[PDB]
């Protein structure tokens, strides 16, 4: 029943998502994005080990 | 303007790296061109020898 937990699932989620990028990103220079974005993003969505 | 740096940026050290790139080019040529000039010494000795 944890399933039925969030009720959109996937609003859930890419709320999140889209935040935590959103606000990673304002923190990157556009050049330094542009060449980096695979990790960038792959970084601002999963906690950097 | 932010684009404008990142721009000129790449112009610059564009232009750097071909004027290294000249630098080996006229470094390089500069020392053949020695070492050639010595080679016909080793001849123009002979020669000069016969004169």
């Amino acid at each position: 029943a944890k399933l039925f937990s969030v009720p959109d699932f996937v609003g859930d989620a890419c709320k999140a998502i889209a935040s935590r990028v959103r606000g990673a990103v304002a923190s990157v220079t556009f050049d330094d994005f542009h060449k980096n974005s695979a990790r960038i993003i792959r970084m601002a969505v999963f906690g950097f080990e | 303007l932010a684009i404008e740096i990142t721009t000129n940026s790449q112009e610059a050290a564009a232009k750097h790296e071909a004027q290294r790139l000249e630098q080996e080019a006229r470094g390089r040529l500069e020392r053949q061109k020695i070492l050639d000039q010595s080679e016909a010494e080793k001849a123009r000795k002979e020669l000069l020898e016969l004169e």
